[PDB]
């Protein structure tokens, strides 16, 4: 034969082929050699995740193309999201290598799962088919089940894995039932930009079976994004999983699911916009209302960050709701880019605090300013950026998200977003209020015996690449959007 | 390329009754062993349905893979449970099951009010050009091989990566 | 090499035709076709023949040769996803009976095949003898298959 | 013919599987009901490929991939079940409500 | 006939050939096979035993009919015992004391 | 048709044990007794009812077998289409076989396949 048609198409997924090669090389070296070294695992994970971006940036100017016979679409929209996934993995590897090593467990398996979830998240970003919109998030969800229970000994992690596996088998089967309904009442078409035509060809675009597919797809996607009553999987899993994996599932899962939701609600479901618009409006209003209200009654930091994430996802949903006309998708990014730094910094501070301290309760965060002023300053900056406080990234991100909402006439959505943002100050201020307690009687012995130690550690560099971003991107919110309105 | 009409419809009804019995056995048995054995009946009936439609390869794949899955399921249910417990025998009824029975009945009614209202034969006569097979590909398994090898390349390697990582995670998690 | 590939003659006096296929090949049941033979190892390399009822007395009653050959290739002999082209069209005549033999390539996005198809009309039947080989191995076997397509004969039943 | 009845059965299976997913007091049984739901989806896919896709067989290929995913889930758990039973010596999932 | 079947033989010749095959398979060969199993039962080597068992395996559908209508019970030592109540003429010409495998030949069976 | 014989053969093959059970029921006598119905335990009176509860490390090959069954199922359509296509499917399935080999090596080295 020629092996050429696939060879020229195989260069289009070369950034993912780099991840696959790094995965295989890491696995082969782990199997071949008995001894284990932290620096080599660090090097291979980093050089796998900094060569994919090197190849992806070299592929930015290239023409958009649909390769592997209607299976992989490369254009401007998915490239940004793939870069976001790679950035999340790159800033989560230092979060993971220290944490899993301090738990005395095998780390090559953890890096393998993270790299596979990144590989399955990059494929979900451009997945121009219905089979690969199922297989790729099953390359992510299965690894997420393998993660978050990698602890394997804590009684919390087993229950978290049970809940995650059962609820994500409940979803991603409703999603595929919707895929089957959409594929049946279309004429046997599965490519994304070929089933609206197939629907007209069979004249079933107003069939009652199309509403079932839309509802099932929206439910199966809103499970992964976790807005609205599809949110219950989030806090328990966020409360009973190791911190690096939950940070990864906080930033990497929302990016891939946002990309899939944007490419599944606009390309194959534009004829029925008046239905999924209402579904997303309900899904967002309920998300902000019931993610900002419950977060103010939280005694655990990871669970509070879970309710925080299910609150901030509703702000991003407005970008899908307004549509591509009044910016819209250009406001999904330039806020998800913000959200990544916000959450990864506020999780890196939690990682360091828990490792040096050994706790997760919020009440043990008292008096951290006296012990480690740098960590308290960084965590406070991350939390204030999370609350949309003025000189930090969240404020400009939220006003960008609300400008397009007001421009599209969605006064109710913007009003609910602003009211929930007001509610979203009491938390992200409660933690700081604890952090600035000089009362020695209210200071828990968890932070009384706290050693900062005269070494830098990797997470400090990883969140110094972040805290300086959530504050100094506030002038650079003109460079980012001109890369995000350029896509269409 | 089908069975005689009345035979086909009778087989549909009979296999549907067997499938209903197997599923009800799955969702009404306390013992995971008994419900697994009912699941096996469901698997066999579904493979026979695949043979009925046109799927002579998908039926064999279903039989092989899902028979391995149920054998593993029975082994791990024997290994991870209490005594043999033939006395358990149709676990008791609570209010929490009664409300979900109503919810699932409503969901099934919503699905069947769409299935019974859509003319599925009308769609078939509109997709005429999708049913003109290539005359050289006599073997249906040959067509499925060609369209698995060429049309779906990216999922074909993605599933390999998924299987490898699933094997590694299953070994790492379940080890003592 | 010795004498070329030896061929075996298949004669159906009940259906009133006769053609000639390589002796290495084996008989097999093509779906709904009257007769068929195929290579024992290679795929898409086979001869087949099925006939349809008709009221015409000769192929010349089908209209102009090139136009009806093109409409048969596009509409009947090819699936909608297969791109077709015809590379050679010939007419032969023996015993007052005419046979139209044309070579065409069907290039699906998955695979490519090449065929020699001989049409004839006699005994109230329309015969569509077809010789098929994969495109990758077409150039080697084309002559070795053309002898098949030039061997098609229809007589009185 | 009455081929649409197959669709009905698939829907029934889905609902039954959904029911068995909720009232499950044994996580092995919950995994089995997950297999039931995926089997109903596969029945829909296969009968739709029979209906509309006699040439491309996209529904059959999707059914094969769904079977692969279901087997991958059936390999990941009960390994998760193995970890849970090694740590807690109990399987009943409704009894574990520590994270709440 | 129908399209798909070609050059089928006449039914009378097929019936005659199948009848002669059944005649050779069901009532001719099973008697010879069971006699070749009864005689030369102790004269077998490995090859002869293998071929005997192969022929029995092939022709067993024809042997299952003849077996109920055959007995292979061993005969009395003297070839004069017409009846179980018959007495030998002289009880010395019989051969008593047949040996077995460690110290016997094929003549002692 | 090539598959109605399959259905008839399946029906006959399912009917045969039913015929055997019916013939045994109408031919064999029943003489049940409380000693006869007791579970056989080599003469001695059985203790608690059966049940063994194997170790996990013994039965960890089954999780490998689940994945390997899927891999060998996926390898069949490629082999069916190996001749119609060319070296493209060879390169395609080479990665599949290599991943299978790597997974087998991992199971071998990690002690999953040890008893
Ligand atoms: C208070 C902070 C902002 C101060 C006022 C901003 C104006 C600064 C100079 C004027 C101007 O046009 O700058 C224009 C700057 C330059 O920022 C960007 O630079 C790019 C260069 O590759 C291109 O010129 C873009 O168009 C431009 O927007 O716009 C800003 O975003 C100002 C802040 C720059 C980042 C500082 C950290
Ligand atoms: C590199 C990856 C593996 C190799 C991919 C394909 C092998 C390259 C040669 C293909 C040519 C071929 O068909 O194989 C030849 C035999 O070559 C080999 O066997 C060489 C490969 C050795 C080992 C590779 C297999 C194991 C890996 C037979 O010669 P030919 O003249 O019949 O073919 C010529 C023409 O290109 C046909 O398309
Ligand atoms: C944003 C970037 C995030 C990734 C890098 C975080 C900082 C890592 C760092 O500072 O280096 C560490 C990692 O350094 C290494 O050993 C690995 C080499 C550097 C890896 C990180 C950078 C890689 C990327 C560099 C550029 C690309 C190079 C490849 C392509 C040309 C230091 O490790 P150590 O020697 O202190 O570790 C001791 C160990 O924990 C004891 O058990
Ligand atoms: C193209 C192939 C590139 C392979 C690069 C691997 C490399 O640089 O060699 C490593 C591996 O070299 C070795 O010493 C191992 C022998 C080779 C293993 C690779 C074989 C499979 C390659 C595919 C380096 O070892 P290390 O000092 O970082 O420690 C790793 C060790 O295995 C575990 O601690
Ligand atoms: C943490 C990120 C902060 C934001 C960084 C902003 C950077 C400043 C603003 C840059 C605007 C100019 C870029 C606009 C698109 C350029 C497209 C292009 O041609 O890119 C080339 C250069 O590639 C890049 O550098 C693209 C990267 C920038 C765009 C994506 C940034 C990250 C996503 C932000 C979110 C292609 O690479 P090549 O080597 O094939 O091309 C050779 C030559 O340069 C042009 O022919
Ligand atoms: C003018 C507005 C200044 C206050 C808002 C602000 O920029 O954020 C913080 C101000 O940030 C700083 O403290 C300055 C250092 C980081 C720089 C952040 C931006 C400073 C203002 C930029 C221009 C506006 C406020 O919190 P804090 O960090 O002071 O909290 C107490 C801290 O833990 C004590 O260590
Ligand atoms: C082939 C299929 C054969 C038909 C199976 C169903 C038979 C008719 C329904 C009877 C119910 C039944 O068989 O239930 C048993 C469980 O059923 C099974 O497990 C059989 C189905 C497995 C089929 C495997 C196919 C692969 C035991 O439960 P019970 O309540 O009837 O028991 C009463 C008492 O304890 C005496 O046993």
């Amino acid at each position: 034969k020629a092996f050429h048609l696939l060879l020229f198409d195989g260069s289009l997924i070369f950034p993912e082929c780099i991840l696959i090669f790094g995965l295989i090389l890491l696995l082969m070296i782990d199997s071949t050699s008995d001894q284990k070294d932290i620096p080599w695992l660090y090097f291979i994970s980093s050089t796998s995740l900094v060569m994919s971006i090197t190849a992806l940036l070299f592929r930015w100017r290239e023409e958009p193309m649909i390769s592997f016979s209607g299976n992989f679409q490369t254009n401007n929209f998915n490239e940004i999201f793939q870069f976001l996934i790679l950035l999340c993995s790159t800033l989560c590897i230092p979060l993971s290598v220290e944490y899993i090593e301090c738990t005395e467990m095998a780390l090559t398996e953890f890096l393998l799962f993270i790299l596979t979830a990144t590989l399955g998240g990059m494929f979900l970003c451009g997945a121009n088919d219905l089979i690969t919109i199922f297989v790729a998030p099953e390359c992510f969800s299965l690894c997420s089940y393998l993660l978050s229970g990698y602890t394997k000994k804590d009684v919390r992690s087993n229950e978290a894995t049970t809940k995650y596996l059962l609820m994500g088998g409940a979803s991603s089967s409703i999603l595929v039932h919707g895929f089957s309904w959409l594929y049946g009442s279309s004429g046997g078409e599965i490519e994304l930009q070929e089933i609206v035509n197939g629907l007209i060809n069979t004249q079933m675009y107003n069939s009652p079976g199309i509403s079932i597919a839309l509802i099932f797809i929206t439910v199966g996607i809103g499970f992964k994004l976790s807005p609205a009553p599809s949110h219950q999987w989030t806090p328990d899993v966020y409360e009973g999983s190791p911190t690096p994996v939950v940070a990864f599932l906080s930033v990497t899962s929302k990016v891939a699911a946002s990309a899939s939701a944007t490419r599944i609600f606009d390309i194959p479901f534009y004829f029925s916009s008046n239905e999924w618009h209402l579904l997303l409006e309900i899904l967002a209003i309920l998300s902000m209302i019931l993610g900002n209200l419950i977060a103010i009654t939280q005694t655990s930091m990871k669970r509070m960050l879970a309710y925080s994430s299910i609150g901030q996802i509703g702000y991003v949903i407005i970008g899908i709701i307004v549509g591509d006309s009044n910016d819209g998708y250009a406001s999904m990014i330039t806020y998800m880019l913000f959200y990544i730094s916000m959450n990864l910094g506020t999780f890196a501070c939690i990682v360091l605090f828990g490792l040096r301290t050994g706790t997760d309760n919020i009440r043990d965060y008292a008096g951290l300013y006296t012990k480690d002023p740098f960590l308290a300053l960084s965590l406070a900056l991350c939390l204030l950026s999370l609350g949309g406080l003025p000189p930090l990234a969240g404020f400009f991100g939220k006003i960008y998200l609300f400008w397009c909402g007001w421009q599209a006439g969605l006064y109710f959505l913007v009003l609910i977003g602003l009211l929930t943002s007001v509610l979203s100050i009491y938390y992200y201020l409660k933690i700081i209020k604890l952090l600035m307690t000089g009362r020695n009687q209210e200071i828990t012995p968890h932070v009384r015996n706290y050693r900062r130690s005269p070494l830098r550690s990797k997470n400090s560099i990883e969140f110094s690449m972040i805290v300086c971003v959530i504050a100094s991107t506030i002038p650079g919110i003109s460079m980012n959007p001109i890369i995000t309105i350029a896509q269409d | 390329m089908d069975l005689p009409g009345p035979i086909h419809d009778f087989l549909l009804v009979f296999l549907g009754s067997g499938l209903i019995l197997g599923a009800l056995g799955v969702v009404l048995f306390t013992n995971p062993i008994f419900s697994a054995f009912s699941l096996g009946l469901v698997l066999v009936c579904i493979s026979l349905f695949y043979i009925l439609a046109n799927s002579h390869f998908v039926a064999s794949a279903q039989l092989l893979i899902y028979v391995g899955a149920i054998n593993v399921l029975i082994i791990f249910s024997v290994m991870f449970m209490s005594g043999p417990e033939y006395d358990k025998k149709f676990q008791l009824w609570t209010v929490g099951d009664g409300v979900t029975s109503l919810v699932c009945i409503s969901l099934f009614v919503s699905l069947i009010s769409t299935i019974l209202n859509t003319s599925w034969y009308g769609i078939i006569w509109t997709t005429k050009s999708n049913q003109i097979l290539e005359q050289d590909l006599i073997n249906a398994s040959q067509q499925i091989g060609i369209h698995l090898s060429t049309d779906f390349f990216l999922p074909f390697e993605l599933i390999s990566i998924i299987l490898l990582v699933s094997l590694i995670g299953a070994i790492a998690v379940a080890r003592q | 090499k010795e004498t070329p590939e030896r061929y075996t003659a298949f004669v159906d006096k009940a259906d009133g035709y006769s053609y000639v296929y390589p002796s290495d090949w084996r008989e097999f049941d093509f779906r709904a076709h009257d007769s068929a033979f195929k290579d024992r190892y290679l795929q898409l390399q086979n001869v087949r023949l099925s006939f349809i009822p008709t009221d015409k007395n000769d192929v010349h009653d089908l209209g102009p040769m090139e136009d009806v050959i093109q409409t048969l290739v596009k509409n009947i002999l090819a699936a909608p996803n297969q791109m077709t082209d015809i590379r050679e069209i010939q007419e032969r005549s023996v015993d007052g009976k005419n046979y139209w033999t044309f070579e065409y390539n069907l290039t699906s996005p998955n695979f490519s095949v090449t065929h020699f198809t001989t049409l004839a009309i006699a005994n109230g039947r329309y015969y569509t003898l077809t010789v098929s080989a994969n495109e990758r191995r077409w150039k080697r076997y084309r002559n070795k298959l053309k002898v098949v397509a030039d061997s098609f004969k229809v007589f009185e039943i | 013919m009455i081929l649409e009845h197959v669709l009905v059965l698939s829907a029934f299976l889905f609902s039954i599987g959904i029911y068995g997913l909720v009232t499950s007091r044994n996580l092995v049984r919950a995994l089995m009901c997950l297999e039931l739901i995926l089997n109903a989806v596969n029945l829909n896919f296969v009968t739709f490929s029979d209906f509309f896709d006699s040439r491309q067989l996209k529904g059959n290929i999707f059914s094969i991939f769904v079977i692969a995913i279901a087997a991958a889930e059936a390999a990941i758990g009960p390994a998760i079940v193995s970890s849970i039973y090694r740590n807690r010596k109990s399987i009943r999932i409704n009894q574990s409500n520590l994270l709440n | 006939a129908v399209t798909g079947v070609n050059n089928q033989e006449d039914l009378i010749w097929v019936l005659l050939k199948a009848g002669v095959v059944g005649f050779c398979y069901f009532l001719i060969m099973p008697p010879i096979i069971m006699n070749w199993l009864r005689i030369r039962w102790y004269r077998r080597n490995l090859l002869e035993m293998y071929f005997q068992f192969m022929f029995v395996f092939i022709f067993f559908p024809g042997i299952l009919v003849w077996a109920p209508f055959l007995n292979f019970r061993k005969f009395p030592r003297d070839p004069t015992m017409k009846y179980p109540w018959s007495k030998p003429e002289n009880p010395s010409e019989v051969k008593g004391g047949f040996l077995k495998y460690p110290w016997a030949t094929i003549e002692d069976y | 048709y090539e598959y109605d014989i399959f259905w008839a053969f399946l029906i006959i093959s399912s009917v045969i044990p039913i015929l055997a059970f019916l013939f045994s029921g109408i031919l064999a006598p029943i003489s049940k007794g409380p000693e006869k119905l007791s579970s056989y335990e080599s003469g001695i009176e059985p203790m608690g009812d059966a049940w063994l509860q194997f170790r996990i490390r013994y039965y960890m090959f089954a999780l490998v077998f689940v994945v390997f069954d899927v891999e060998t199922v996926f390898l069949y359509p490629w082999a069916m289409s190996f001749d119609i296509l060319g070296v493209s499917v060879f390169i395609e399935a080479l990665i599949f076989v290599l991943i299978l080999i790597v997974g087998l090596v991992y199971a071998w080295r990690k002690g999953a396949l040890e008893w």
